C-alpha cells in the first residue's frame, strides 16, 4: 500500500503486533527473511 | 477512515464507493433475496 | 413462414448479453 | 465467454481490477504493475 493512500481505503483485516528487538534486527523483520528472528521467533508470511 | 456520506442518488449514471469498492453505473432496485449473511452480488464471469 | 420453417426455427435454440458490456458488441 | 471469463485474470499482477491497483499504490510502479495486465490483455485480443 502507497504510505499515502491508507487514509481513504476500506480495511478488511487489521492486525496490530507490538513488540521490542535490536538495532540490527530492524531489517530482518520482511516477508521472505533468513534468522533467528525470522525462524524460530516471528515469521511474516511470504505475500505480505 | 473519516469520510463523509452522501445521500442515496438512484436511476442515474454515477460514480459509487460502498466500503472502497469503487466503480462507476446506474443504481436501481431489485428483487434480489438476499440472505442475511450475504452482502455482495456476482453472477457470470465473477462481476459485481 | 411454412411449418418445415417454423419447426426449424424452434428447434435452433438461440444474463449473458449483460456481461458483454466491456466493450463488446453484437451488431445485427 | 473465455474472453469474458479472461479479463479478470491477474497476469502476474497483484490485484485483477485496475481501480484497485490505482487507489493502492503511487504512479512510479503502478505503471510496471499494469503494464503486465496490458501485455495480457493484448494478447488475449490477438488469439481471439
Amino acid at each position: 500500500v502507497s504510505p499515502t493512500k491508507l487514509n481513504d481505503l476500506c480495511f478488511t483485516n487489521v492486525y496490530a503486533d507490538s513488540f521490542v528487538i535490536r538495532g540490527n534486527e530492524v531489517s530482518q523483520i520482511a516477508p521472505g527473511q533468513t534468522g533467528n528472528i525470522a525462524d524460530y521467533n516471528y515469521k511474516l508470511p511470504d505475500d505480505f | 477512515g473519516p469520510k463523509k456520506s452522501t445521500n442515496l442518488v438512484k436511476n442515474k449514471c454515477v460514480n459509487f464507493n460502498f466500503n472502497g469498492l469503487t466503480g462507476t453505473g446506474v443504481l436501481t432496485e431489485s428483487n434480489k433475496k438476499f440472505l442475511p449473511f450475504q452482502q455482495f452480488g456476482r453472477d457470470i464471469a465473477d462481476t459485481t | 413462414r411454412s411449418p418445415i420453417e417454423d419447426l426449424l426455427f424452434n428447434k435452433v435454440t438461440l444474463l449473458i448479453c449483460a456481461q458483454k458490456f466491456n466493450g463488446l458488441t453484437v451488431l445485427p | 465467454n473465455t474472453l469474458v471469463k479472461q479479463l479478470s485474470s491477474k497476469f502476474g499482477a497483484i490485484s485483477s481490477v485496475l481501480n484497485d491497483i490505482l487507489s493502492r499504490l503511487d504512479p512510479p510502479e503502478a505503471e510496471v504493475q499494469i503494464d503486465r495486465l496490458i501485455t495480457g490483455r493484448l494478447q488475449s485480443l490477438q488469439t481471439y
